């Protein structure tokens, strides 16, 4: 699995569909991580790729 | 989750 830092918006005015890390709280863009507006309505928290390597115990929790 | 410009269709 290949690092996703890329998938990161840093950008005030993005317009495109994303999702918060609860884990480091930075915006991740939602087609780069693959979770599509319908998934996203059903998890609580989601954990970046990057957060879940620090904390293998972590994983996206749903709702 | 905390999200933002959801196309939402
Ligand atoms: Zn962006
Ligand atoms: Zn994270
Ligand atoms: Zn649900």
């Amino acid at each position: 699995q290949e690092d996703q830092a890329y998938c990161i918006c840093r950008s005030s005015d993005c317009s495109r569909f994303m999702i918060g890390c609860d884990g480091c709280e930075e915006w991740y863009h939602g087609d780069c991580i693959g979770i599509t507006e319908k998934e996203a309505k059903h998890i609580k928290q989601y954990y970046c790729r990057r957060c879940k390597k620090e904390n293998p115990e972590l994983q996206t929790i749903f709702r | 989750a905390r999200t933002k410009q959801t196309a939402r269709k």
